[PDB]
């Protein structure tokens, strides 16, 4: 299982 | 340093007005979880959710901007950001004429789904995952780029979310992109298909009845290090 937030 | 006469600014009529409030307001949610907080605190996030039913386009994408931000705090955040009603608007977005805007809800909701599985059910009864599939096809890499990783947050939540998403049809478009001509659209179609291979062997039976197998296992051959080793991973993790 893997969550990621989307950063720039 | 002002925050509540910026959130008021919010509902002015004058555009430019509006405008130097949302590049303030955003500026500060791109700050971090205690940047974000204050944002919060000041009750921001109603007055900004309401923008994303205006008139300017640009508008829309300055707001939405924001949200993305917003969505990127702790989860406790992310719940601020449903309880202010951002979902239906966020999904709503997912149709709009602009791509641009399109990039960004995509952006808000795969940082909604990267909270709680309680989050994850949120956006699911708010009903993102038909049109987020959809996008899994929808001409722009970027676009398509922004919807894999959303759809690989929700494929980490529970096994009733991860059935939703199968129902909602996200293996034969997922599977299709392991063979993508951008190297970031497979390694996020990989990273979403592992997360789906994580878990009961219903979902396992659905990804070899998708082809996801033998699409890995063409990957063991890609030039890419990194590309191979999580293909092996992902079929590792299916075993």
């Amino acid at each position: 299982k893997r969550k990621r937030k989307r950063k720039r | 340093s002002e925050l509540p006469q910026m959130v008021q600014q919010l509902n002015s009529p004058d555009q430019q007005e509006l405008q130097s409030a949302l590049r303030k307001l955003s500026q500060i949610a791109s700050g971090g979880n205690e940047q974000i907080q204050k944002l919060i605190e000041a009750g921001a996030l109603s007055p900004l959710v309401k923008l994303l039913d205006d008139a300017s386009e640009e508008v829309i994408k300055e707001a939405v901007w924001a949200i993305a931000n917003i969505a990127s705090g702790n989860n406790e955040q992310i719940q601020k950001l449903i309880e202010a009603g951002a979902l239906s608007p966020l999904v709503k977005l997912l149709d709009d004429a602009s791509e641009e805007v399109i990039k960004e809800a995509v952006w808000a909701i795969a940082n909604i789904a990267s909270g709680n599985n309680e989050q994850i059910q949120k956006l699911i009864e708010a009903g993102a995952l038909s049109p987020l599939v959809k996008l899994l096809d929808d001409a722009s890499e970027e676009v398509i780029k922004e919807a894999v990783w959303a759809i690989a947050n929700i494929a980490s939540g529970n096994n009733e979310q991860i059935q939703k998403l199968i129902e909602a049809g996200a293996l034969s478009p997922l599977v299709k992109l392991l063979d993508d001509a951008s190297e970031e659209v497979i390694k996020e179609a990989v990273w979403a298909i592992a997360n789906i291979a994580s878990g009961n062997n219903e979902m396992k039976q659905k990804l070899e009845e998708a082809g996801a197998l033998p699409a890995l296992e063409k990957l063991q051959s890609h030039a890419n290090e990194e590309v191979q080793k999580n293909a092996q991973a992902a079929l590792e993790a299916f075993n």
